[PDB]
């Protein structure tokens, strides 16, 4: 069966204003559980180990560069 | 019954949205940690070279 | 005991509000330890408080 | 929604709740509820409510046949 684990709230009676027979269509409701913990990158302690920039168009850039000039 | 369908689709779409966002956040933290691991020399070498 | 708590308390469906708060701190009670009387009399001395 | 599903699943709607899954269709039977006055062989038997059979302990009745 497909009614092996579901509740049902009501039925759909096909135009029978005084009959309880015929084709009945029931709404087989289901329970759901969203087992999740809302973690953010700025909510963990790993975010101390980085400096994060909201760069909205990184698919457009193809390469990055930072020049360090050391004065020995 | 269509109202029972409508909130039943809203509760699926907003769930898959917040299961695509947090999947991306865990992917972000995973790739940050893999970037840190790729630039991670071991301790028994940095004990002497540092 | 803390290894037992770490080995048990994990992913569980059908959650809700913080049930069974205590009186002193008000924190939720994580689990319960059913034991016999000899180990009950012992484990208020190995822990003390 | 016709039921009492509030304290089993919890208070929050983002973690938990109810959701539609399947629309199933089964066929209930209809049975013809006959009655004795509705059927037609109540013509042959005039039926009265005696309301306690225990009153007539004699298994026979007297007919006064006048020709």
């Amino acid at each position: 069966s497909a009614a092996e684990g579901l509740f049902h709230s009501f039925d759909l009676l096909v135009g029978k204003d005084a009959r309880e027979a015929g084709i009945k269509f029931e709404v087989l409701l289901g329970v759901y559980t969203n087992a999740i913990q809302y973690v953010r990158f700025l909510e963990t302690a790993l975010a101390v180990s980085c400096v994060n920039t909201e760069f909205k168009d990184l698919s457009r850039m193809t390469d990055g560069k930072i020049q360090f000039r050391i004065s020995v | 019954v269509e109202y029972a369908e409508y909130v039943g689709a809203v509760k699926t779409v907003a769930s898959a949205l917040q299961f695509g966002v947090d999947a991306l956040e865990r992917g972000l933290i995973n790739t940050v940690l893999s970037v840190k691991l790729r630039h991670a020399p071991p301790m028994f070498i940095l004990q002497t070279l540092a | 005991l803390s290894e037992m708590v770490a080995a048990v308390s994990g992913e569980s469906v059908l959650k809700g509000v913080s049930t069974y708060t205590t009186a002193k701190g008000g924190e939720p009670v994580g689990g319960v330890f059913i034991v016999t009387d000899n180990v009950l009399r012992q484990l208020l001395t190995f822990l003390g408080e």
